[PDB]
């Protein structure tokens, strides 16, 4: 088989025979911020590199231009004073351009097209400045590595809850810091067929939680319990315990979106729940307790279960008795 | 004395600029890394944010392309220019050795010129993939500014009297050339394709086929250097080891050669009776335009080919010389030129000549085997389609007997039309031999005069021998196939019948004149045998006698001075180019009056 | 492949068989010495059997007419292995049993008799004739750039080593298409067999339009095999020219560098030059041979 | 006629007889950032450039006014050191504002004027630097440019699914990141006369699509199907296959908005869907398969529809039968 959704909220899906390179050329900085660290390294690294050898060139070429690189006597002011090689040229150009201005090698007021380089070098030099160090920071301060310290249960549980078969799943936050608006969405991905003949490969029909107030919000300090109640309108109204195989073709995705307090940045985790991975006699046990005037969580026994009797009845057959 | 750009001599004198900053040397080779380092710092970011960037989850492949106008053009230049560059970066370095101090000039913008050529073509096949015209500025812009920049070059070249006896007078010419040119076809595309300045940007005009027609033979598309390497198989190949092929990963014919197009055209030329001499018309009319293709890559890969013994020939007598002293006798502005003659006097020079010479060789004649076949198996498609429908509708009152022979028509596209069909596969190969054998005895006359002349004679008279004993060889087949026949047929009486033929154990005495039935084709086989072993010591062991013919009667009928290992290994080269391209010789004699006989026999059946 | 191509040696025998080694061993050594002594001779030209060097010719002259004697040595020696394969054959075939006859096709060992045995005799002994010379030559030719430069092996095993990934790719599917070569060339000339009887049949019944495109349909089939099969060969041959053209660059740039290192060589130098402009050509003879032979290692294979 | 939206998601409105440009004035930064690039290097160039100028002319008069553009002899400590030209004082301006500072020309403590123009120039040198930096980078990392890889079908679809009409489309991400919170709406856009007589020229009537739990909101890692289902309250509803010619003014619009995984910035993409561009007896081919243990998605047969068996008539008279 294959997961729809890693376990770690990866996304096993591959883009193929993709004819459109004109639409990722045309949006740029989403494709610079994407790329990886190492790649974003050098990226920084050649953006700065290279525009310093850019004009490391013309400085030379126009000093070479003026007569400066000859030693030939004195008595002429040079368009910059101690340049002698491209090195020192290339010395320069680090000075101009990230403002560092040593001093030995110093702008002189006898060619204008060296002032005129010095007022398009730094131009060019903030802009670059401004772009790459901004998508350095937006590359470090993505709100998606925030997501790993938002664990689910590694099982969810189909029990009985107030008289009706509920799919339950726990979900917890590791951080002191709290997630911001948090919604939930819990879809099932599964090929089905309508009636008239069309196939949906992974026809994503999304399934509501119980909230009381409607859904698609939680308040995310403690281990939630987050589970749908199994009606007659659920996707799930026809799964009976023997489904529960390896090889079903049922997977269940849950998604938690929010804000990031510490950051500002909305955030998303991913998880899946594959038929093997539902367990049908079972429950989850509390871990919360009262320590002092503080309560406190036992991460240890996050997905820990305990069975208890449930009907091994499809939630049809539980409507019928 | 550290490195400098325009060289440490005098007080660093050559860097002053006075009378005028065009008027110095260096100034100029530095204004010519302009536009190189331009186009790297434009295309680098442009390849690596659309190509480079996004990989392992997002696959962008282009099943479909078109050719920008001149792109069999384009690529040759630069393939002119890469060579160019590499005489200009080898002619820099022998004017460089000879100071004390490295003139970085003379060859490094020529380097980063010859880098600056390859990213221009990895840049624009990238962009031809993708369509992307309005990218095309970049090189356009890129051209302008090499041409500009080597036009300021050549010109004061011209001031400063330097002639075309100075070789890099040349190689700086050229290269305003094929600037030029290279210049002359962006303006060519911008004509053709419109997308910047007209305000019409003329339909693309997709190609009818490559669509999602399940075509995997992809050689008439791909770009012109994948034409020469057949890249784009190294890709099919590579899963090839994974899978076992089948008709379907084979794919469809491209549409130009499935059958029909083939014999559509077949029947358009016959339009012009149909006598043997009117079916050789229509033959060299639909694909003669495609066959003249591959017999000049032949003549090229043929003259080509005695670039092997010329660069032997000219590297050991430069060699074996000793002396070790080099010295332009030619220096302008202080700085060393290099005579043409000279530039072909170093051993390293013609190392890397004889490198890029094999590379165009090698490709041109692999170039013209496959023109040959394609064109080959394309009439062959075209004429069992004529045969097909001489046999079928159109042919009213049939003569008489079973459609005149019943055996005769199942060879006739069985053995016969391959013999048509391995005609074209050789035509060229009887062409460009005798281009390849003349050439080859005058340069060898020119080498070992009298000598060679003598071990030429001998290799060319060896052609009717080598023929004469064909006709034998074949001839002991043919009678070997009247004593085969007859013992398959005495064998093929109960063999197929040996799972009943056993049960009356009446093959005791059945499988006991089985060598008697054998042994009278065995001794045909015999008369065979003692023919394919007379050619074989008539092939192997000649170019032994070739040798010795022209070596020892240097001094038995030539008597002159001793020879050289340049002139000795030279004709032996040239006969080892030379004895190889004489067995094809005879068979393609023998190809000739068979496809000869074929083509009547098609001709006297088409009625 | 070629793990049961251990066995034939029985009908070859062994005096056979090691005379067939010694004599094709010796035609390559000689004519290795030959070219030497004559970059030898050729050096001591321009400056002890100086002397008119007549026993380098003579050292020549026995090479051809032992090359002569090998000609018909591995020859005549092929002949007899195919009347012991004959003889063999004959004999299982008298008493094959009629029970296990009956459960065969029985359909294959007629082929087998007939159509293997004939290629085992007229061209199986030219094949590997050619493909012994192919494969001890290019192994000279990798001797004697070792000899005139001791620098350029360096780099040569490495070439050889992508020459075996390129060619292991190159057999396996060059004879995956000669084989759907040898499918679609059965359906084209049997329809036309079919064509020549019961054509009035056709044509006065059907429009013989179906018939005629049908046939398109086994031409197309037909064609694309024999352009793959054909662009296969194409890959092989250029790859492996780059290759020769490759070694011969480092060959020439090695032996020209020890002559102006004081490494004397001379005109010894140019003799591993010509040498290694045949590398390439006689680099696509030994591989073209190789899948020839894979014919011959699976004809055993019926036999065995 | 006239679209709407593009296909490309440009809106072809045009904004006339405005007479309240005192709102734009009031409203500067906005308009700063919305600049075409030519424009925005223009302003970000001349905002410098222009702030060298200013001070370099104020540098070159309390220079002049000090006496220092006077060669006359020396024993005079002069307000900043080796100024002699307006050059001079452009280059020392240039230093002083970009932080380069060569040191050979240096303020120095005789002209408490002259220490006052640092201050001042180092202040307004930082705002012009912060600004101009934060707002080049607000113009690079724009969200909008994401939306040119979230491609939507070319053709729109109204076949039968689950017994009843549904309007369908597909709508795919081509990048490897996600969209958080993806929210679509559909709407109808067309002219409708009220009974009264009210005509709304472009009269935007939202409809909704089959979600299960509401809608406007997807989990888009995969191409989906949009569709809504054609029902009494549908405005779609007395749609028939002969008005989808096109000349009809009947548009649908499709908007997907989202907050950038990447980025943390809220993007919106758009597409149009005329009369003409729907077609009515289709159905979209599944492009989703398994290879290995990853789902790989076929985009070469993205917008590519199938002809299924689908009644002619409106969904009107399919209640009706
Ligand atoms: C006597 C001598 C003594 C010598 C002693 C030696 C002395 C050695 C001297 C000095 C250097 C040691 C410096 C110490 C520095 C720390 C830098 C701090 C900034 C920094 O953060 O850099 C760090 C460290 O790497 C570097 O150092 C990279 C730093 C940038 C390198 C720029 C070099 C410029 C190259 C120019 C050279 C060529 C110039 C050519 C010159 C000629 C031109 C004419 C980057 O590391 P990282 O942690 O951010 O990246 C990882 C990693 O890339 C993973 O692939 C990535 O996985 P994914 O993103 O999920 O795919 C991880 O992501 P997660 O967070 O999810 O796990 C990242 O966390
Ligand atoms: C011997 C000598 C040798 C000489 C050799 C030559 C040597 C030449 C020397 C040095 C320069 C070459 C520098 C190489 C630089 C790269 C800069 C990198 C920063 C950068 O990103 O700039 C780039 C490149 O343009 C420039 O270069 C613009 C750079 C700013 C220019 C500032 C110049 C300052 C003017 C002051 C002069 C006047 C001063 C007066 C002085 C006297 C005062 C007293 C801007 O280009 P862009 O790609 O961002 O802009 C496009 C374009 O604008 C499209 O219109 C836009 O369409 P929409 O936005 O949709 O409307 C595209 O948007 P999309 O993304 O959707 O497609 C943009 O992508
Ligand atoms: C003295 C020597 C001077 C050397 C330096 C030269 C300094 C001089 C400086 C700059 C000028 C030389 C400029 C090159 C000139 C002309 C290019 C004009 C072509 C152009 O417009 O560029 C864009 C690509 O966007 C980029 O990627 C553009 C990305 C930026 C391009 C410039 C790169 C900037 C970084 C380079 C500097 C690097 C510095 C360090 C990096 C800094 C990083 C911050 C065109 O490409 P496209 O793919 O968008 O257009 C296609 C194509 O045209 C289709 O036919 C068309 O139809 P459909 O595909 O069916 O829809 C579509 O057209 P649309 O674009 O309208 O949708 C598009 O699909
Ligand atoms: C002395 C010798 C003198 C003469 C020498 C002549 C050598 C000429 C070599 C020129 C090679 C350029 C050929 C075009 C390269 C090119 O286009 O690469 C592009 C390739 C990707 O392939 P694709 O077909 O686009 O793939 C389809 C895919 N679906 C896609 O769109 O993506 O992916 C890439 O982008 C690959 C880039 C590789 C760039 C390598 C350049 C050459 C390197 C140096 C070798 C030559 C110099 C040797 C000196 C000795
Ligand atoms: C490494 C060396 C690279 C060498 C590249 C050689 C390429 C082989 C040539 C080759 O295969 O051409 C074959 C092509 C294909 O014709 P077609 O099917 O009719 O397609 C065009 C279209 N249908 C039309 O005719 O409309 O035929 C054509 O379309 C025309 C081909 C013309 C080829 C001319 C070759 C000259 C090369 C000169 C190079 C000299 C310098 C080389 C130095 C570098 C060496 C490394
Ligand atoms: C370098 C490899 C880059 C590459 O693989 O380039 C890929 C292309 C393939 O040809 P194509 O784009 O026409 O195929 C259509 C694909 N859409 O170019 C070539 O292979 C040209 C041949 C490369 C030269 C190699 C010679 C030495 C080895
Ligand atoms: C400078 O070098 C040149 C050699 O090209 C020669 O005229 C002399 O050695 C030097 N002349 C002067 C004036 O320095
Ligand atoms: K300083
Ligand atoms: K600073
Ligand atoms: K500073
Ligand atoms: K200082």
């Amino acid at each position: 088989r294959a997961r729809f959704v890693s376990k770690k909220g990866n996304c096993n899906v591959a883009h193929k025979n993709i004819r459109e390179r004109g639409r990722f050329l045309q949006d740029v900085f989403t494709t610079l911020v994407d790329l990886k660290w190492p790649h974003t390294l050098l990226i920084f690294t050649m953006s700065f590199l290279c525009s310093w050898l850019l004009f490391a060139m013309v400085w030379w070429l126009i000093a070479f231009a003026h007569g400066d690189l000859a030693p030939g006597e004195g008595t002429n002011v040079p368009c910059v004073t101690s340049i002698h090689s491209f090195s020192s040229a290339f010395l320069f150009s680090i000075e101009v351009q990230v403002t560092i201005g040593f001093g030995g090698r110093m702008v002189t007021e006898e060619c204008p097209l060296a002032i005129l380089i010095l007022i398009v070098q730094n131009i060019v030099g903030l802009m670059i400045n401004a772009i790459m160090l901004g998508c350095i920071f937006m590359k470090t301060a993505q709100a998606h590595r925030r997501a790993e310290t938002l664990i689910f249960s590694k099982h969810a549980v189909i029990t009985l809850r107030h008289g009706r078969l509920c799919f339950m799943l726990r979900v917890g936050d590791l951080r002191k810091s709290m997630i911001i608006s948090a919604t939930i969405h819990m879809q099932v991905v599964r090929k089905t067929t309508s009636p008239e003949g069309e196939v949906v490969p992974l026809h994503q029909v999304d399934i509501p939680m119980e909230n009381g107030v409607g859904g698609n919000s939680i308040f995310l300090v403690a281990p939630l319990i987050i589970y749908h109640v199994i009606d007659s309108n659920s996707p799930l109204y026809d799964l009976a315990p023997s489904d529960l195989h390896h090889h079903q073709d049922l997977e269940i995705i849950v998604i938690l979106e929010g804000v990031v307090e510490t950051t500002g940045i909305t955030t998303q985790a991913r998880t899946s729940y594959l038929a093997d991975e539902i367990l049908w006699g079972q429950r989850f046990v509390p871990i919360v307790a009262e320590e002092d005037g503080r309560y406190s969580v036992d991460y240890s026994k996050f997905g820990n279960t305990v069975k208890v009797p449930t009907p091994l009845c499809t939630a049809r057959q539980l409507d019928e008795d | 004395m550290p490195l400098a750009f325009c060289g440490t001599e005098n007080h660093s004198a050559a860097y002053r600029v006075d009378q005028g900053v065009l008027n110095n040397g260096c100034f100029v080779d530095a204004l010519n890394v302009v536009p190189h380092v331009f186009l790297l710092f434009i295309t680098f970011p442009i390849l690596f944010i659309g190509w480079g960037s996004q990989s392992s989850k997002v696959h962008i492949h282009h099943s479909t392309w078109l050719h920008f106008p001149g792109h069999n053009l384009r690529w040759i230049l630069t393939f002119i220019l890469l060579f160019v560059l590499v005489c200009e970066i080898a002619e820099g370095i022998l004017s460089d050795g000879v100071t004390e101090s490295r003139h970085l000039h003379l060859y490094m913008p020529a380097g980063m010129a010859f880098m600056a050529a390859i990213t221009s073509v990895v840049y624009y096949h990238n962009i031809e993939t993708s369509n992307f015209p309005k990218l095309l500025i970049a090189l356009l812009i890129y051209w302008t500014l090499a041409f500009i920049t080597k036009t300021i070059k050549f010109v004061k070249f011209y001031d400063h009297a330097i002639g075309f006896s100075q070789l890099r007078f040349c190689l700086t010419g050229l290269l305003v050339i094929l600037y030029g040119m290279l210049l002359l076809v962006e303006v060519n595309v911008i004509r053709v394709r419109r997308y910047i300045f007209f305000k019409t940007p003329r339909e693309v005009k997709p190609p009818e086929d490559l669509q999602d027609l399940g075509v995997r033979f992809l050689q008439p598309f791909v770009n012109l250097l994948s034409k020469g390497t057949y890249w784009w198989m190294n890709a099919f190949i590579k899963t090839a080891h994974k899978k076992p092929i089948d008709l379907r990963a084979i794919g469809k014919l491209p549409i130009a050669m499935r059958a029909l197009t083939n014999y559509q055209r077949l029947c358009v030329a016959f339009d012009a009776p149909q006598g043997a001499r009117a079916i050789w018309r229509a033959l060299c009319h639909a694909f003669g335009r495609r066959l003249i293709l591959s017999s000049t890559f032949r003549i090229l890969a043929d003259l080509l080919g005695f670039a092997g013994p010329l660069c032997i020939f000219g590297i050991v007598d430069h060699l074996g010389k000793e002396n070790h002293v080099f010295q332009p006798k030619t220096q302008f502005l202080g700085v060393y030129f290099v005579s043409s003659q000279e530039f072909l006097g170093n051993a390293y020079v013609l190392a890397v000549l004889l490198f890029l010479a094999l590379l165009l060789q090698r490709t041109f004649l692999q170039a013209s085997y496959y023109v040959a076949i394609e064109t080959g198996i394309n009439l062959r498609g075209a004429i069992q389609t004529k045969i097909y429908n001489k046999i079928m509708h159109l042919s009213t009152s049939n003569l008489s007997m079973g459609e005149m022979t019943a055996g005769q028509i199942c060879n006739l596209v069985a053995i016969d039309t391959n013999q048509l069909m391995w005609f074209f596969f050789l035509c060229p190969n009887l062409w460009a031999m005798p281009v390849q054998i003349i050439v080859g005895v005058i340069l060898l006359y020119y080498i070992l005069g009298v000598s060679a002349l003598i071990g030429a004679a001998v290799i060319i008279l060896l052609a009717p021998v080598q023929y004469f004993v064909a006709t034998k060889l074949s001839q002991a087949q043919r009678s070997t196939l009247e004593h085969s026949n007859e013992r398959l047929k005495q064998t093929n009486e109960m063999l197929r019948g040996m799972k009943l033929l056993k049960l009356y154990a009446w093959e005791s005495i059945f499988c006991s004149r089985v060598e008697v039935t054998r042994r009278k084709e065995m001794t045909s086989l015999r008369a065979f045998a003692v023919y394919t072993s007379i050619s074989i010591f008539m092939n192997t062991a000649i170019p032994i006698a070739a040798v010795l013919i022209t070596f020892v009667g240097h001094v038995s009928f030539f008597k002159e001075s001793d020879l050289s290992p340049s002139v000795a290994f030279a004709s032996l080269s040239l006969f080892h180019i030379l004895v190889t391209p004489l067995f094809l010789l005879s068979s393609v004699v023998r190809s000739t009056v068979k496809a000869l006989v074929s083509v009547k026999k098609l001709s006297e059946f088409l009625s | 492949p070629w793990r049961a191509c251990t066995k034939y040696l029985s009908s070859a025998g062994i005096l056979l068989l090691s005379l067939l080694v010694f004599s094709q061993l010796l035609k390559h050594m000689v004519l290795v010495a030959i070219d030497y002594w004559l970059a030898k001779w050729t050096d001591s030209a321009l400056v002890d059997q100086s002397v008119y060097a007549m026993v380098f010719t003579l050292l020549c002259s026995l090479g051809i007419v032992l090359c002569l004697v090998t000609s018909v040595t591995v020859e005549w020696t092929g002949l007899k292995v195919a009347k012991r394969l004959h003889r063999s054959l004959l004999n299982r075939i008298i008493l094959a049993p009629m029970r296990f006859f009956e459960t065969t096709p029985l359909g294959s060992i007629l082929n087998r008799f007939s159509s293997d045995c004939n290629t085992i005799d007229q061209h199986i002994p030219s094949t590997l004739e050619c493909l012994s010379r192919s494969t001890l030559l290019c192994v000279s030719a990798l001797t004697v750039i070792s000899y005139v430069t001791p620098v350029f092996l360096v780099a040569l095993l490495p070439l050889a080593v992508v020459c075996y990934f390129i060619q292991k790719y190159f057999r396996v599917a060059s004879r995956d298409l000669q084989q759907l070569d040898d499918t679609t060339q059965l359906p084209l000339l049997s329809h036309f067999a079919e064509t020549v009887e019961g054509l009035t049949t056709i044509r006065a019944f059907r429009y013989e339009a179906r018939f005629q495109q049908k046939l398109l349909e086994y031409t197309d089939s037909n064609n694309i095999a024999s352009l793959f099969l054909t662009a296969a060969n194409r890959w092989l041959e250029v790859r492996m020219e780059y290759i020769g053209a490759c070694v011969v660059l480092i060959a020439a740039a090695t032996s020209i560098s020890n002559s102006l290192h004081r490494e004397l060589s001379a005109g010894l130098v140019g003799l591993g030059l010509t040498y290694a402009l045949m590398v390439s050509n006689y680099l696509n003879w030994m591989v073209r041979n190789l899948a020839d032979m894979e014919i011959q290692l699976g004809a055993v294979k019926r036999i065995h």
